């Protein structure tokens, strides 16, 4: 799935055409197309957990917007397609506007229908069979959580409860016709596991940044790779976690074990669950892995290097002002305004010119 | 809910969903790596008594159509897949896979870990198994049946799928534009080839016709004397199911042909039969070759061809008569893939030059056969 | 199908609810629901020939309009439903919006699909096999013609060609388990004809007004009945053609033969075809039959009483002004203005106050 | 395009579309005016050897479901309808009509002028006919099959639909809320009634149990002796196909029952038997009574009931012994509908008190039976 950054180019024509406008891409592998696609969506780093809606069900004007988005594709198209099914459009209807093969459309529609059942039965309706079927279609805990109206952890709790975990299969170039000594893996909800972790070595995990976007480029990957080469050279068993198909980090040669997966809490926790690494580096993949640091630590992950809290200390405007204070350092005049008039008065205080941060 | 179950000889179970007819199927289980060509594979007579597992997860994406039938019926004993698509999406489709399966009364199961199954067959070798599809599938029973399966080794299936009476074949290949052609007239085909039906695939016949041969398709047990009487420009030995070894009638007749200067060409089972008649030995492979991405080297030219494979027995290269020269080998496992009689206009290929499905890389094998024929007519 | 008059009540609320707002109703009989429904649509006297589109296909806001019309029904909802299918809405989506049983919706959908075929194939594509299929579905000549880009008459001739005509069945209360001596019939595209006209008497045809509407009331129907009662007494064989379920005119007791059909050119011509009356009265049912007189005479219909042309002479504002002139009679000053500014001048001429007729 | 064709004896042809199984069907062609209850109609054993034509154009609007089955299988020889609805729209629907017919292997056509056909049957009377559903229906063959039909007249069908062995029935009627109730404990049911399966409709049975009767279903040819051994609270004689006249075994029996004081109640076919045993004669109707809007008058009360009718034979009122009183009469045609024995606790009705499908207007007829039983037990 390509990754875009239109938001950064306000004045731009944001419709997809023959000239590329994409800034990067994500890749996913699944045993089925639904699994593959959903996994890709949740690894896209756009805040998607899958097919999150773009327009409300009760917006009278929704079908017009949906229609526009299907007919003339932008970057949100994939999400508008499920919204179309949600709103009563048929597969044939969607086909005529998008020209996307029905073979793919029918699959998205089936996901919507499943989402509808989840929403209906709520968390209670999530028995082990049903939940397993959902997982098998690539549904993220996060997406189920939303539909059921619970926190994501709640869905994950449930799986632990049912012992509903994924299995890891290996890439081998030959549909398993021959054995492989490489550990290039992906998760799926199947029977046989091929992870076969080692109990032997001290393992180090490195988390990548998913697809590149402006501000989250190759430079982060570069770091990710080095960590891996270094620690591997030092004798550590290096485990790389990333899903950007363009990078060196996802080259099987770069690490001991490569899990081509979405760099999400969900996905990472499952790998940790079976690898039980000595430590995890979250500081090198850019925003993506940073954002997950706290939850990981809290879920019991051995995050190594600068603590999550520390990072937080620095990222939080407030905590920071406090430290800079404490160290008797110079920091530009600042305020935290809530209202307009409040800002005018404060602005007076601070002094023009000003830097207004959202 | 429509259950289905698959049980192996070793007791390994696979629980899934029924996508075909209600009932049970028993046979040897194999895996095929072809990402496309499911219908063709299903209708390949060589798969008689075999339970076909497809490694490509989504099977049925394009539905089915008659042009993609490699025979008069589905020969596979059963079909095992990971996922049956919601819809068939291809201008060529005339019937969805499920419906087709039911129509042919094939027991089939979906939604199972074909990867695990594949790795299992690769690691441990072929196994007999049974699929049971119905209300409450009895795994103990499935296991009984699977365990009872006599197995393919020593089994002659050729005599099982062969034609009852001989017939003519004069229809050539399909084309996108035109589809399948009207059968040619006899006066439109220069050569006359006698082909032994050991469970022959239509593509072989069609391809032969494309090359100028009018065909006379004969029963597997047809005598050399009967054939010879027909004044063949060449003799063709088709592919087919089971062990080639037990086919005494065939080996015998071939030997006879071998006393003449009539060009002889064999494909798959025919290759096996030609070797046996020349004094070589056949073995049953651990798991065999079943796919469409199999590299085979033409040792003479040192070139590689990507091939369509469908075989569980092979010719032992270390028992080859000196009158049998090795022409091709598998680049995957170094197994024997081609041989030529050094003293007679006779050759054969272990794979399927006619592909269908798979790569057209080995089609030139036919050409060499035409060569022999033209030269034979020269004399 | 109920008949409304919302245009006469500009300021009123046109949404349908539990308080009746219809002014009349039309009824239709068909061998099938489809046939029955389309016959009713064409007999509604609203300018519909069936499921004529209400919104354009190229209208970006069309899905919005359709949705509103579907969710909060108005008198046009039946049309908006076919528009929904055209636009790609599914039967389910339509259902969720209207709560109209899918059993009905699916049939409308089918009709839409067939409409599409027509449109595609054109008049060329109307072989007898297909044309007959369409007629059996209740399709009107007028409807098919719009679809094929031909005059209604072309479709009608075409049927003449293929010898494609409806048959007449009878109403008997008992599904043909018992014989009937009553001539209460309806048209259908079937095998056996039950009309069995007489060759015996001189027959007179009376054309009713269809569903009542404001200005087209019982008054006309009253007349219609009287024509029937009268001539029959006088010994003529009377044939009534009407489709208003509320009136005395559609009471089998009122005439010798009652054809419960749409008061259309098409429908009428079919009756006349087998009936071959001595004459037809079109001056009593109101605007409905009146508008058919010209066409009927042209198709060789024996229109008795004031000729269609005579009629036209009075109704035509120009034709008329002329004869009043010729009779040296008093008429109010008039003008036929095209442009605004023209009017103002022409106005000055005529003199205020002024009556503006469009 | 799936053709289907119907040809009558007279050679009248009906061209339509196939909606059921492939093949042919032959029997007596009848018309039923029931606007509802098609499923119940199809599964009515009385219809054996009959091809059913339904007057109401849309057959299949509500699909199908098990609870609407009046027997274990579809007894009608064929189905003829005007239109087969695009879908089934009913919360009770478990399977569309086409699939259902296909499932039960029924030959059936749609899209024909069922009106024309009805008028023909009503005018000219019943006619045997044949339906041919296939690629190219042979009109001649159909006519041939149609003319070759032996004819229901004098045909004992009762013996062809009755149960092999006997059995017990303790199940009551369906409810919207509860559906079909679990079967009643034997000790829970007050009376024991023995019922002759002449092709018995489940609803009858159900309505009996509903009334406190435990049932013993017996094969048609069961001997009175065998019955009287059971010490029956009453004896029941079901509905069923063909001519009541050739059913010697039962007439005989019934006569034996008639010497006893045992209460005896018959419905439809059973009513004809009761009559024959009583000394009256039966006759085959011109076209019969098939529909659910049939008025029948209880002459005694001078009241009318709307009733379910399915019968092609009747009891001639003019041959009635005197020990046989006229109780009910058809308001449509004057024909015989009910009788009571003046001398014994024996009575019968020509239509279906149990309806299904149809008006529950004649249900109280059962009540009377009970009244006879209760009084019998009083002695
Ligand atoms: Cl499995
Ligand atoms: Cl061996
Ligand atoms: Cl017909
Ligand atoms: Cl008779
Ligand atoms: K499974
Ligand atoms: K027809």
């Amino acid at each position: 799935i390509p990754r875009f950054n239109f938001e950064k180019f306000a004045g731009a024509n944001d419709r997809l055409t023959t000239q590329m406008k994409s800034v990067g891409e994500v890749m996913a592998i699944g045993r089925t197309q639904q699994e593959s696609l959903q996994k890709a969506l949740r690894g896209l780093e756009v805040g998607a957990t899958g097919f999150d809606p773009k327009v409300s069900l009760d917006d009278p004007e929704a079908l017009t917007k949906i229609r526009r988005e299907l007919k003339d594709a932008g970057a949100d198209r994939i999400w508008y397609i499920a919204d179309a099914f949600r709103a009563g459009l048929s597969v044939d209807g969607v086909f005529n506007l998008t020209n996307i093969d029905r073979w793919f459309l029918v699959q998205i529609e089936e996901l919507v229908r499943l989402e509808e059942k989840v929403a209906e039965v709520g968390i209670t309706g999530l028995n082990a069979d049903f939940l397993r079927q959902l997982k098998r279609k690539g549904f993220a805990d996060a997406r189920l959580a939303k539909l059921a109206g619970v926190r994501e952890a709640e869905i994950r709790k449930l799986r632990d409860q049912y012992d509903l975990h994924p299995v890891y299969k290996r890439v081998d170039t030959c549909a398993a016709e021959f054995a492989t000594d490489t550990a290039y893996m992906y998760s799926t909800y199947e029977e046989e596991c091929e992870a076969n972790p080692s109990t032997d070595r001290e393992k180090i995990m490195v988390l990548g940044g998913g697809p590149n976007r402006i501000g989250q480029g190759i430079e982060f990957d570069y770091c990710c790779v080095h960590a891996s080469l270094a620690l591997r050279e030092d004798g550590y068993e290096t485990i790389m976690v990333n899903c950007n198909p363009e990078t060196v980090s996802t080259d099987y040669d770069t690490s001991d074990r490569l899990y081509f997966e979405p760099v999400t809490l969900e996905d990472v926790l499952e790998i940790v669950r079976i690898e039980k690494p000595k430590g995890v580096i979250v500081q090198y993949g850019g925003q993506t892995p940073l954002k997950l640091a706290r939850a990981l630590e809290a879920a019991g992950v051995p995050v190594i290097g600068t603590s999550p809290d520390a990072i937080d200390r620095a990222e939080d405007r407030e905590r920071f002002q406090h430290a800079v204070e404490r160290l008797k350092l110079k920091q530009p005049a600042n305020a935290t305004v809530t209202a307009i008039e409040m800002a005018v008065e404060k602005a007076k205080e601070i002094g023009y010119p000003l830097v207004v941060r959202p | 809910i429509k259950s289905a179950l698959l049980v192996l000889e070793d007791g390994t179970q696979f629980h899934g969903r029924a996508i075909g007819a209600t009932g049970s199927a028993v046979g040897e289980v194999v895996f095929n790596t072809s990402m496309t060509g499911y219908q063709e594979i299903l209708t390949d007579p060589s798969y008689s008594r075999q339970i076909v597992t497809l490694t490509y997860p989504h099977i049925g994406n394009v539905g089915t159509n008659d042009a993609d039938e490699e025979s008069s019926q589905v020969h596979a004993q059963g079909l095992v897949i990971r996922d049956l698509p919601l819809i068939a999406s291809n201008f060529r489709n005339t019937e969805d896979l499920s419906s087709y399966l039911k129509r042919h009364n094939i027991v089939a199961i979906a939604d199972i870990d074909t990867r695990k199954l594949t790795r299992l067959l690769r690691e441990k070798g072929a196994q007999n198994g049974c699929i049971i599809a119905g209300d409450n599938p009895d795994a103990a029973l499935a296991l009984e049946k699977a365990r009872a399966f006599p197995g393919l080794n020593g089994m002659d299936l050729a005599k099982e799928v062969t034609t009852a009476e001989a017939y003519s074949w004069t229809q050539g290949s399909w084309t996108l534009t035109g589809g399948l052609p009207e059968a040619k007239k006899e006066d439109e085909l220069p050569f006359h080839v006698v082909a032994y039906d050991f469970g022959a695939k239509r593509n072989i016949l069609r391809m032969l016709v494309d090359r100028g041969c009018r065909l006379t398709i004969v029963p597997a047990q047809t005598s050399a004397e009967d054939v010879l009487k027909m004044n063949p420009d060449g003799i063709f030995l088709s592919n087919g199911p089971g062990d080639p070894a037990p086919c005494d009638y065939a080996i015998t007749a071939i030997q006879k042909f071998l006393e003449t200067d009539i060009p002889v060409f064999g494909i798959c089972l025919g290759h096996q039969l030609l070797a046996l008649a020349s004094g070589a030995k056949t073995v049953k492979m651990k798991f065999g070759h079943h796919g469409g991405n199999h590299p085979v080297k033409d040792v003479e030219k040192n070139v590689v061809m990507i091939t369509a494979q469908n075989h569980g027995f092979a010719v032992d290269e270390a028992t080859l008569p000196a009158n049998l020269r090795v022409t091709h080998k598998s680049l995957f496992d170094g197994t024997l893939q081609g041989i030529h009689r050094t003293d007679k206009p006779a050759f054969s290929f272990q794979g399927h030059p006619e592909a269908s499905p798979g790569p057209h890389d080995a089609a030139p094998l036919f050409d060499h056969f035409i060569e022999l024929i033209e030269q034979y007519r020269k004399t």
